[PDB]
DNA sequence: TAATAATAGTTTTTAGTTTATTGGG
DNA sequence: GCTAATAAACTAAAAACTATTATTATG
């Protein structure tokens, strides 16, 4: 789907080392934010596994102090926050995983920046 | 803070620069290659925080985001790096040029409108605060667009538009045996009478490697000098001279070369558990008794007056001892950001103190919890050189007055005179050794050697450049010019058996 | 205290010298020792530093495994003190 | 319903260490 | 003939300098 194809493109879009890659990544992230911010009852559940893959996706792929990754990561975090603000406890299976990621996110190069 | 400098290099890819009438001399292509190497080394040393790019025109092939034929960007606008240096050096030499001609075209036609378009696009790609947009062309022919009148017309129209958009084009003379032929196609097209069979306009300085940090203009602190308690004036404090120090090293791993960060912890000994600053107690043992205090009292005992300047009075410049020096002086300029109108009063006081030859002594407080020292503000009148450029800024020289406990006592030394003929011998020796000194005559050879080694290892050279030390006296020349005088004065003073060394 | 050395002029003149720092900035000769907040002992409160990797869950780089480098324009080159 | 205002992010000293190194006896 | 600081280089550490960016204000 649109969410899935955008996730795949962003998983690709970071293949090259250039600030333009980060620009297109954050643009796609902004579109995903404005898109999945308003699901009906169903697209949220697809976005759950999409966020799983894309969350851990950047967690293990970006993994670089390059700012081009930094703005994308911070926008991802903002979207995740505004999502979980009104999302329900259904995200709980991911949460501890996200927890196991989040501190690992922060304690890693995020600590250096 | 202000804008930065953007530099563009555009060499013609043709047959002219790969050939010369005297092959013993350097081909225009290759000499431009050492030129760009030298300027990139200087930029690395000085202002590596700016943008540099490489692009060629006239090549048979092409590569550019604008997709103009015969236009090939070699390097995008970027901070210089050793990878760029080696990428340029592999084409250096009378074999690197052949390589370049092998996997890279040259000699095809071009459009100056096209190169202006691509360079304008490249400059437009930069989203940072710029101040200078300098473009350097490398060709020795004003004809190639004079051949096509429409081409010359559009080229000069685009050049005028670019120069009106703040772009500065400067001309690099190239060795044309028939003559560079300026004033025919260039001064009417470039942003600004010998036809220049040669090439050297200022290429000598371009090839000249420069080792200087050249920190941009900045304010150390804008202190606010109080006259008595309320009539207070904003001033700017700078250091026109400031010790240049070696940049600190970078802790990195000896198996991956990446910089490894370090974290530092204060903790227990009996338990070893990590502790807090609240657990830390300042202690000082005098005699046998230990006094316990904390940091806050330590800086508060250094906090007496607010950051600023407190006038002590006025004193003629003669009442200061020449040997009375403590720390390098500062420069003080009027400031109208906090207090508006202070420039008028600064001019008035500068005029009055220059007329009265009296410096202003003040109590100086640099920042919070800082000791207020004594500072003498000598007038410093502006001086202009032959070209009327400021060689001495107008303002004040802020020197430091050492305290009584800032001076050390010496064993007493008696006075022993010398014969006036020995004084004449000294005067003759000095005259044989006299010259004129300038502040731009002597550098730090240690730092220069450290640099040369740094670039040599960065460039993986088999050998580093040797720094020329000007602080080594030429003993042979000095002895040649003195001759008799040395041992004449020796016999005048030192006994023949009593050499200076026992 | 004096500085026992020799001024030199060319390669044929030298005079022994004894230099003195007439003007010298003063500093406190007693540093602020740190002790415990309870036992008031420096012995119970000692110090260490840690060189752990910026990544890989802060894996500890061995103390001597660190080697200094230097900033070179847009690049950083490893460069030991030796 | 949409404008302003402290505000943290790179340099740069500089106080307190840490190095062995000459200078003696 | 019996050991003796020392400024340099090294840190931390603290402030000034641009450079932004929620925030009501109003509706």
């Amino acid at each position: 789907c649109s969410l899935l194809r955008l996730q795949e493109t962003l998983s690709a879009a970071d293949r090259c080392g250039a600030a333009l890659a980060g620009h297109q990544l954050i643009r796609g992230l902004g579109q995903e934010c404005v898109l999945s911010s308003s699901p009906a009852v169903l697209a949220l559940q697809t976005s759950l596994v999409f966020s799983r893959d894309f969350g851990l996706l950047v967690f293990v792929r970006k993994s670089l102090n390059s700012i081009e990754f930094r703005e994308c990561r911070e926008e991802i975090l903002k979207f995740l926050c505004i999502f979980l603000e009104k999302m329900g406890q259904k995200i709980a299976p991911y949460s501890v995983e996200i927890k196991n990621t989040c501190t690992s996110v922060y304690t890693k190069d995020r600590a250096a920046k | 803070y202000s804008g930065r400098d953007s530099l563009i290099f555009l060499v013609d890819a043709s047959k002219a620069m790969f050939e010369s009438q005297s092959e013993d001399e350097l081909t225009p292509f290759d000499m431009s290659i050492q030129c760009i190497q030298s300027v990139y080394i200087s930029k690395i040393i000085s202002s590596d925080r700016d943008l540099l790019a490489v692009v060629f025109y006239g090549t048979e092939k092409d590569k550019n985001s604008v997709n103009f034929k015969n236009i090939y960007v070699l390097q995008e606008l970027d901070n210089p790096g050793a990878k760029r240096i080696l990428e340029l050096d592999q084409f250096k030499g009378q074999q690197g040029q052949k390589r370049f001609q092998d996997m890279m075209g040259h000699g095809s036609d071009y459009s100056l409108s096209e190169v202006l378009w691509v360079c304008a696009n490249l400059f437009s790609d930069v989203q940072f605060k710029m101040s200078h947009k300098r473009i350097m062309l490398f060709t020795n022919e004003d004809n190639p667009h004079g051949n096509d009148s429409a081409k010359a017309s559009r080229a000069r129209t685009k050049a005028g538009d670019l120069r009106d958009t703040g772009i500065f084009l400067d001309l690099m003379h190239l060795k044309k045996p028939g003559g560079f032929d300026i004033s025919l196609f260039y001064r009417d097209i470039i942003s600004i009478l010998r036809v220049h069979f040669e090439e050297s306009s200022k290429l000598e300085d371009l090839l000249r490697k420069v080792r200087a940090k050249e920190t941009r203009k900045r304010a150390l602190s804008r202190l606010k000098l109080k006259l008595n308690k309320d009539i207070v004036i904003s001033v700017g404090i700078y250091n026109l001279v400031q010790k240049a120090l070696k940049p600190p090293p970078i802790k990195l791993y000896r198996e991956t070369n990446e910089p490894v960060k370090t974290k530092t912890r204060t903790f227990n000994t009996s338990t070893g558990g990590l502790l807090l600053p609240s657990d830390t107690k300042r202690s000082q043992i005098y005699g046998s008794r230990q006094i316990i205090l904390e940091k806050e009292e330590t800086e508060e005992l250094k906090r007496f007056d607010d950051p600023g300047l407190m006038l002590m009075g006025f004193k003629p410049l003669v009442l200061l001892k020449k040997h009375h020096y403590l720390r390098p002086s500062l420069f003080v300029y009027p400031e109208e950001s906090l207090v508006i109108g202070s420039s008028t009063l600064f001019s008035a006081l500068l005029i009055k103190c220059l007329e009265k030859e009296v410096a202003a002594l003040c109590r100086y407080t640099p920042r919070r919890n800082i000791p207020p020292y004594f500072v003498a503000l000598v007038p410093q009148e502006e001086e202009l050189d032959d070209q009327k450029i400021q060689v001495t800024p107008p303002g004040f020289q802020l020197v430091f007055l050492p305290f009584a406990d800032d001076k050390r006592k010496m064993p007493f030394t008696e006075k022993i005179m010398a014969t006036p003929e020995q004084v004449g011998k000294m005067k003759a020796i000095v005259e044989k050794l006299r010259f004129t000194y300038r502040s731009d005559s002597f550098e730090n050879p240690v730092l220069q050697q450290h640099f040369r080694n740094l670039e040599a290892l960065a460039l993986d050279l088999m050998e580093p450049e040797q720094a020329v030390d000007l602080t080594l006296p030429k003993v042979e020349a000095m002895n040649k010019r003195l001759g008799s005088l040395v041992d004449e004065f020796k016999e005048l003073v030192y006994p023949p058996d009593y050499n200076p060394e026992g | 205290i004096h500085w026992p050395c020799r001024l030199t002029i060319g390669s044929n003149l030298s005079i022994r010298i004894a230099a003195y720092k007439s003007i010298l900035q003063e500093r406190v000769k007693k540093t602020w020792t740190v002790v415990d907040a309870k036992t008031l002992k420096k012995e119970d409160i000692q110090k260490e530093t840690v060189y752990c990797l910026n990544d890989d869950d802060e894996t500890e780089v061995l103390k001597e495994d660190i080697i200094q480098g230097f900033r070179y324009g847009s690049d950083i080159v490893p460069f030991s003190k030796v």
